[PDB]
């Protein structure tokens, strides 16, 4: 699929682009608390008020 | 009545009453004493009441009122029973009905809300007496009139407060924590019943546009959520 | 040893003593609280009615029982940790007051006697002390009294001249 | 200098009508000048400036800047959905021009947020309300037809707008939004359900392509796409909760203050 998307490349040409971006084949080509509590307290107080 | 003065002792007594139970969710209720025979009501003492609320309905111990007041009278007849207080922080749906009970002891009934959480610095107290403006061509409807408050002290208390602020100038708690943990271990059902309650309140308000009842329900639900957060 | 006195306890004792002073009749009441460690917390007090009788036998057990029961419906539910009185004579003028304390000590050996002077108490000077009996020796000794107030109480007190979970955790 | 600013704005507008986009944008960048002189001299000038800003925003990819300038020139629905009401001080012809500007803004406005507002706008006209309904439907066939019928409105000079370019671009963005609106939220999704939904889109082969293309856009995230199986897979939370709590408090504050 990658070779198709790159313009129908031969396996050799595809290798050039995989090499350029560091992609490698795998199985396939490998490509890739306290404060909170305080906040709640304030919010609660506001609600109560 | 034009205004209300409240002694520092009353503020501290309401806080002490609330503190002993150690319940954030719970709101405490009691009696206020003082002098309401002029346009300035002076609130100078208080005592706690046993009080429980179930659903809309609430229970107050009438015998407790009479028996404690009778002892208060033996100490100082000048401090009359002039109303009641609760820890709020806001007016609640049942308050006009509760107020009608206190009316039996004295009239007009006076309600002091003491915000023992103290969310707002300016006021630890909101004061109300029940009155109806009325509607022409219609029967009058009861409502609370909001009265301005100030904190004032006689010399004894002024001396006392100044002395107290000079430097500035557990088993029950464990049980409460355990109860909170139990609530947490259950909150999935209580969530779904607080979701329904919330909807109910909205319905009431819609009808009004009943409304008060719905509003109260909604508030209760919110309170229950806040208590769940605090526990966490 | 230290007696920690709460805000409402101190204000009630000063209020009652002064009211008693106008009366010209000595004023006594009970202190409620907790014995913690050696230290004692006084969280509240209540006044006993004036009696014709002086010192001991002043106490009214019917009044006390009623008051204690009605408070219990109230939240605090705290042991009687001693008694307070206002006594003019100084210093250590009266023998009679001490025997009262022996009665309290026999009920609970940890009991404390507080004495306040409502006349000599003035702005900047509260005249108060706390005593226990000793267990040629003197009969009693005095332990300094400190005051405990919550943050909520501190804010509340500041309205004069204005121009729970936490406590549990602690 | 207010008169000079007006001359700049007029000149820029003329250039835009007969002028290149970038130079006009640069003029607009110089152009803004204190509000107050304009306010003192006349009501209308400020509205004209707002319209120019809106036009620049429209030329600009972002619709946000223009959304603000247009609302100030004319009242617009606020974040938190509160009505924004404009002053009627400006001369009636100027006000009509402002209304036209507001009608133009709807195009910018729809992109900015939501949803189905035409309350300020007259109910009777189907020109704008119909367009709103078609967007709501999520089906192009109605949208395309709306352009086709109200071909006349777009045209209104002819050389200046020979090809309807902007409207077509806007419609193509508009078509994409609904698909993102499902917005994944599923760990693993049947292919057939996706095909049924993507089928509605005009290209049949788009889902094999249309679905992958969406991933490239990044509006919506697809997991397991191009897989042999063929089935798509699909502290932070606390912060979100805190945010909501804040909004609730804000609403309460406004209520209390009121």
């Amino acid at each position: 699929l990658l070779a198709e998307m790159l313009g129908d490349l031969s396996d050799s040409q595809l290798k050039v682009w995989m090499s350029k971006y560091g992609w490698s084949a795998d199985e396939q080509i490998f490509i890739c608390x306290x404060x909170x509590x305080x906040x709640x307290x304030x919010x609660x107080x506001x609600x109560x008020x | 009545g034009r205004v209300v003065r409240l002694h520092p002792v009353i503020l501290a007594s309401i806080v002490d009453s609330y503190e002993r139970r150690n319940e954030g969710a719970a709101r405490v209720i009691g009696t206020l004493l003082g002098t309401v025979d002029k346009h300035s009501v002076e609130v100078t003492n208080c005592f706690s009441v046993p009080h429980n609320e179930s659903e809309d309905e609430v229970a107050v111990d009438m015998e407790f009122a009479k028996n404690m007041y009778e002892l208060h009278k033996k100490v100082s007849p000048n401090e009359l029973i002039l109303g009641w207080y609760a820890t709020g922080h806001d007016i609640t749906e049942h308050s006009v009905l509760i107020h009608e009970y206190y009316s039996r002891e004295a009239p007009n009934p006076i309600h002091l809300t003491v915000d023992t959480s103290l969310q707002n610095g300016r006021m630890s107290i909101k004061a109300y007496v029940s009155t109806l403006m009325g509607v022409p061509g219609r029967t009058m409807g009861v409502m609370f009139t909001p009265l301005t408050v100030k904190y004032a002290y006689y010399d004894t208390e002024r001396i006392g407060v100044d002395l107290i602020m000079k430097t500035c100038f557990x088993x029950x708690x464990x049980x409460x924590x355990x109860x909170x943990x139990x609530x947490x271990x259950x909150x999935x059902x209580x969530x779904x019943x607080x979701x329904x309650x919330x909807x109910x309140x909205x319905x009431x308000x819609x009808x009004x546009x009943x409304x008060x009842x719905x509003x109260x329900x909604x508030x209760x639900x919110x309170x229950x959520x806040x208590x769940x957060x605090x526990x966490x | 040893k230290q007696v920690q006195i709460d805000g409402l306890v101190v204000l009630k004792i000063i209020k009652h003593y002064q009211e008693e002073g106008q009366g010209t009749e000595v004023v006594q009441g009970v202190l409620l609280g907790l014995v913690v460690e050696d230290r004692l917390e006084i969280t509240n007090c209540f006044p006993f009615p004036q009696h014709t009788e002086d010192d001991a036998d002043f106490d009214e057990v019917q009044y006390q029982m009623e008051m204690m029961r009605s408070l219990r419906h109230v939240n605090i539910d705290h042991l009687h940790v001693g008694w307070y009185q206002s006594t003019y004579y100084g210093s250590f003028v009266t023998r009679a007051l001490l025997d009262s304390q022996f009665s309290y000590q026999h009920a609970i050996e940890e009991s404390v006697v507080l004495i306040y002077d409502p006349i000599k108490t003035a702005q900047g000077s509260l005249s108060l002390k706390a005593y226990r009996l000793t267990p040629f020796e003197y009969m009693f000794e005095e332990v300094p009294i400190v005051i405990k107030n919550s943050h909520l109480i501190n804010v509340l007190m500041w309205e004069l001249e204005k121009k729970x979970x936490x406590x549990x955790x602690x | 200098k207010m008169l000079g600013y007006f001359s700049l704005v007029g000149l820029l507008r003329l250039h835009s009508l007969l002028g290149d986009y970038y130079q006009a944008i640069k003029v607009l960048e110089n152009i803004e000048l204190n509000k107050k002189s304009m306010y003192s001299r006349v009501p209308e000038c400020q509205v004209t400036t707002y319209y120019y800003v809106g036009f620049a925003y429209l030329m600009m990819r972002r619709y946000q800047d223009a959304i603000r300038v247009f609302a100030n020139i004319l009242l617009y629905i606020q974040r938190t959905k509160s009505m924004f009401q404009r002053t009627t001080y400006k001369y009636e012809m100027i006000n009509k021009q402002n209304e036209q500007m507001h009608a133009l803004l709807a195009i910018a406005l729809t992109m900015y947020p939501m949803r189905i507002d035409e309350s300020i706008h007259l109910q009777l006209r189907e020109k704008y309300g119909d367009k709103m309904l078609r967007m709501q439907k999520g089906d192009p066939q109605v949208y395309e037809e709306l352009f086709s019928y109200s071909c006349p409105k777009f045209l209104s000079e002819p050389f200046l707008q020979q090809l309807k370019v902007f409207s077509d671009e806007v419609q193509q963005q508009a078509q994409l939004s609904t698909i993102r609106s499902f917005l994944k939220l599923y760990t693993t999704m049947p292919v057939a359900k996706l095909a049924g939904f993507l089928d509605l889109t005009e290209q049949e082969f788009r889902i094999q392509l249309l679905v992958f293309k969406h991933k490239m856009k990044n509006l919506v995230w697809t997991s397991g796409i191009s897989a042999l199986d063929g089935e798509f897979q699909s502290x932070x939370x606390x912060x979100x909760x805190x945010x909501x709590x804040x909004x609730x408090x804000x609403x309460x504050x406004x209520x209390x203050x009121x």
